[PDB]
RNA sequence: AAUUAUAUAACUUAUCUAUUAUAUAGUAUAAGUUUGAAAUUUCGGUUGGGGUGACCUCGGAGAAAAUCUCCGAAUGAUUAUAACCUAGACUUACAAGUCAAAGUAAAAAUAUCUUGACCCAGAUA
RNA sequence: CCGCCUGUUUACCAAAAACAUCACCUCUAGCAUUACAAGUAUUAGAGGCACUGCCUGCCCAGUGAUCACUUGUUCCUAGGGACUAUGACGGCAAACGAGGGUCCAACUGU
RNA sequence: GAGCUACCUAAAAACAAUUUUAUGAAUCAACUCGUCUAUGUGGCAAAAUAGUGAGAAGAUUUUUAGGUAGAGGUGAAAAGCCU
């Protein structure tokens, strides 16, 4: 009677062991040991206060160091130290958000520009959605999540981290509707459409026990995930204005669920709707964050930040798609 | 000769109170369930066992027996008790997650060849990492730190 | 493969592994246990193959009833574990021949090796076949084993010699012209069995019953 | 499985003797702890019947009020801190649950938005 | 085909492939005046298991070579001392059987 | 309540003929058992009859008196036996 985590571990061994070859051992200890958190400042009240204290702890912003307007603090290579819990600031806004450094990369790779309307088709609580608010280059951020409970969390996160003036009536907008239906609701509307599809959440499913995608009863859903992911990605691609950019991000490493999904979407969009979407090179990004990330350089489409005990930031897969017309 | 080595390693066998001597033996026989002859090997092969809190000693046996699959004879023949729990947990767990070790199921079957218990502990850290685990030294050092936190947060 | 002396039986599992890798598994793609199934005609060692692999890999012991005469294993049984590392199970099934064998000769050969109960053929239209092929193929070994005078190609003669050697006789009713009479006679039937049972035991030599059909 | 367990076994502190410089011995008993021979009691519900799963209370939407189709809650943040008293009613097997004039008192009207009985234990005054 | 064999059993639907069995194996016990036993480890008790021959797993510090290093284990503080001279598995043997399948001969009102 | 039955203690009995040998060997009576079929099924019988069978110098069978008692006894384990 294997538990949900047992099945998830069992299923991963047979598949991933072939995908990476001899890196599975390394990638396997990382998922079962612990995670590494990267703190993101709120940029609204303590833009300086939190930065000074964190530096005294020896934590350094990896984004700022790489450039050598998002700034997220992470510890040095191989340092296992933790971040003191976030606190409420003088202005009434939290000091910083603790998130997996990898989650920030998609946002950072989305090439945000000033005066750009941005859509989060499946806006998970905080995470990438909060980071987009941190950057000032937004006009009308939108967020959606098929489930209503998580959005309730999303509103609290925004409230505690975003001043009311910025999150005005039209500045942000939270609607709990289906994502695939979004293909019709809007069209050629949002310049940037960050689409993070619901995924297998490898790291989480191993540790997580409740609501695990690998439960036997939930078999129905697990098989159909690639189909649902394609539809959600298709909906976002239709919505993006001509010449717009979208990023497809996923938490897992299953090639069937990361590399084929984007290629699939391209073919379905190529044929049914007679549109062409061309991928954008991220190799320059690859070379920039070598110091504080561990990714295998064999991904045909997109990039994939595998975990590693030295770094542990992961697992993420972010692909950038530009709509040529 | 058995007394000679035992006395040298553990001079206080004669000087320890009857309480400590009896308690250690009772665990080995009443809880660990070592045969009469095996116990003598434990006393002679690893004299230091006589100075370990009975409960602490019992844990060490349990960890091997249940969470490693070693038989009673395997524990005795390999001088397993002489090692320290801290080192045992680090090396075994490291492999148990790398996928280079597996706990025999009910049937006693394992789908991978577990490396020799000598390889787990007897060899040096550099030998253990290079051959049994084929891993870099740094990653292990990082793992040791993480391991401790889990104990603290256990 | 030779089941009794575990010849070449190791190679089977790697080939099954490699062979499966090329194929698809669909519904069972997630199961980690590789279950394969053994079939064939009776008395080919089908049940023995279970045991030979059962021991060669798992080193456990016999698990399927191995018997000389056809029909020992009747129904499709449950799985029998064979290996642990690939975790390979085997399904054992009863021997099936055909609803209709092709030719009278193939059916005659198929009885030589012991695939079909000999009394369905009589054991007298089959002993003759041995002498033919044994002499034809040149394996003149029965003469030495049965201390026969010299090579021959007549069942009534060889079975006369074999019967005397084994000191076996019957009381058989013969029908003469003045009425039935019971006369002691040498066991032609018993010699045929023993002549068949020596051949099948391999002490009469190695044979290639299908010859000049394989070359072509 | 739950609750026990001077069955045996062990230790520990007393009690009672011996001794001894405080001390190691024992022990017609009491109090603990460990071990467990035993003892007592039980086997929720709904699901052609058997694996597993699941589901069992209340709230929101459809069918449209009988079973079916879907979402959520065992709160959450905001805050002006929202008093006492008392007509008439709603709802309702019981139980629990709703609304509220008048009067008085604080202040200088306002709480906005979206749930578990009894017993028995507590905490402070 | 199964069980080594003579034995044993579900008085009253099961006589057997079950049970016992010599042989083999593991565990426990260093001892007297009521069992074991008026005995003393070539003994006694508890329990497993066909025997014989044949086979192979474990395990058997490493490298120099009876010698030195590297290890290992401990302490004193990353340094300093102290110490370390063969198998658990299979494969098979005649004889016997009111055992369970099968064949032929003879025999017959089946 | 062990006059049945299970096991035990003490004191006693029985085993022809034939062949092997020097025996839990062989053929087969007495004796012990109960394989297969038929009859019987309120029957002669609350387990028998008639045939056919297994053992038959042994771990055999039988006789007498004693022992173990229900939270138990006995058990070459059938959860058998204990009127
Ligand atoms: N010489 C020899 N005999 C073999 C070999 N394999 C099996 N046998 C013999 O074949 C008989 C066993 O057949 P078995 O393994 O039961 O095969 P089966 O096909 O499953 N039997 P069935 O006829 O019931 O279908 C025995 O007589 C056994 O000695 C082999 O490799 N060599
Ligand atoms: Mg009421
Ligand atoms: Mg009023
Ligand atoms: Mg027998
Ligand atoms: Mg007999
Ligand atoms: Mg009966
Ligand atoms: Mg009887
Ligand atoms: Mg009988
Ligand atoms: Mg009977
Ligand atoms: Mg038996
Ligand atoms: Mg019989
Ligand atoms: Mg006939
Ligand atoms: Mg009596
Ligand atoms: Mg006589
Ligand atoms: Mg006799
Ligand atoms: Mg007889
Ligand atoms: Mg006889
Ligand atoms: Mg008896
Ligand atoms: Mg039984
Ligand atoms: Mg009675």
């Amino acid at each position: 009677q294997f538990t949900a985590s047992r099945l998830a571990l069992q299923n991963f061994d047979m598949t991933y062991s072939v995908q990476f070859g001899d890196l599975w051992p390394s990638i396997r200890v990382s998922l079962l040991s612990e995670q590494k958190y990267g703190a993101l400042v709120n940029n609204f009240a303590a833009w300086d206060s939190v930065s000074a204290k964190l530096e005294q702890l020896s934590a350094k912003d990896f984004v700022s160091e790489a450039i050598s307007n998002l700034r997220c603090f992470t510890f040095s290579r191989g340092d296992v130290s933790r971040f003191p819990p976030a606190r409420l600031g003088s202005l009434g806004l939290m000091d910083y958000y603790l998130m997996d450094a990898a989650s920030l990369l998609p946002v950072l790779a989305l090439g945000l520009q000033h005066g750009d309307t941005v859509l989060d088709l499946c806006a998970a609580p905080g995470g990438k959605t909060l980071a987009l608010l941190q950057t000032g280059c937004c006009r009308n951020l939108a967020a959606n999540d098929l489930s209503t409970s998580r959005t309730g969390r999303l509103q609290k996160v925004l409230h505690s981290y975003v001043p009311q003036d910025i999150r005005e009536g039209n500045q942000v907008r939270v609607t709990s509707w289906d994502g695939r239906k979004w293909g019709e609701l809007e069209g050629d509307t949002y310049d940037r459409v960050l689409v993070d599809v619901p995924c297998t959440t490898d790291r989480h499913s191993l540790h997580e026990e409740e609501n695990n995608i690998f439960q036997r009863s939930r078999k129905k859903e697990r098989q159909m995930l690639p189909m649902l992911q394609v539809q959600l990605l298709a909906a976002g691609l239709l919505a993006t204005k001509p010449g717009g950019h979208v990023v497809y991000s996923t938490c897992s490493l299953s090639h069937l669920q990361n590399e084929y999904v984007v290629q699939g979407a391209i073919e379905l969009l190529a044929n049914q709707y007679n549109i062409k979407v061309q991928v954008e090179d991220l190799s320059h990004f690859r070379k920039l964050f070598m110091d504080t990330f561990c990714f295998f350089p064999s991904c045909q489409v997109g990039e994939l930040v595998i975990p590693n005990l030295m770094v542990n930031f992961g697992p993420m897969y972010f692909c950038k798609l530009h709509r040529l017309p | 000769g058995k007394l000679k080595r035992v006395l040298s390693v553990c001079p206080e066998v004669f000087t320890m109170h009857q309480r400590d001597i009896d308690r250690v033996v009772k665990v080995l026989r009443e809880k660990c369930l070592f045969t009469a002859q095996h116990i003598t090997d434990v006393l002679h092969r690893c004299p230091t066992v006589l100075q370990e809190d009975p409960n602490e000693l019992e844990y060490k046996f349990q960890y091997a027996y249940f969470r490693m699959g070693l038989t009673h004879l395997d524990i005795v023949r390999t001088n397993f008790l002489q090692y320290s729990i801290t080192k045992i947990k680090q090396r075994h767990i490291y492999l148990e997650r790398l996928g280079r070790y597996q706990t025999p199921d009910k049937k006693g079957q394992t789908q991978i060849p577990n490396p020799s218990l000598r390889n787990i502990l007897r060899v040096s850290e550099a030998e253990f990492l290079a051959r049994t685990a084929c891993s870099s030294v740094e990653e292990f050092q990082v793992f040791k730190k993480l391991l401790d936190q889990e104990e603290e947060e256990e | 493969t030779n089941c009794v002396k575990d010849e070449n039986i190791k190679q089977i599992v790697p080939k099954v592994m490699e062979l499966i890798r090329c194929s698809y598994r669909y519904h069972r793609a997630e199961t980690p246990e590789y279950c394969i199934m053994v079939v064939g005609v009776p008395n080919v060692g089908k049940s023995s193959l279970i045991n030979s692999l059962r021991r060669q890999h798992l080193r456990t012991g016999k698990a399927a009833r191995v018997g000389g005469e056809p029909g020992i294993t009747r129904a499709v049984t449950s799985r029998i574990q064979v290996c642990e590392r690939p975790l390979v199970f085997l399904l054992d099934t009863p021997g099936v021949l055909a609803p209709r064998i092709e030719s009278v000769e193939t059916g005659l050969k198929l009885a030589l090796c012991g695939t079909v109960l000999d009394h369905l053929v009589g054991e007298e239209t089959m002993a003759d076949y041995l002498l033919y092929t044994l002499n034809r193929h040149g394996l003149f070994g029965y003469v030495q084993h049965y201390a026969l005078a010299s090579a021959c190609d007549q069942i009534e003669w060889v079975l006369k010699n074999v019967a005397i050697k084994l000191r076996k006789t019957r009381k058989v009713k013969v029908l003469t012209g003045t009425g039935n009479v019971n006369v002691i006679q040498p066991d032609y039937a018993m010699a045929a069995r023993d002549f068949l049972r020596t051949f099948r035991s391999g002490l009469l030599g190695q044979v290639m019953l299908d010859r000049d059909i394989i070359p072509a």
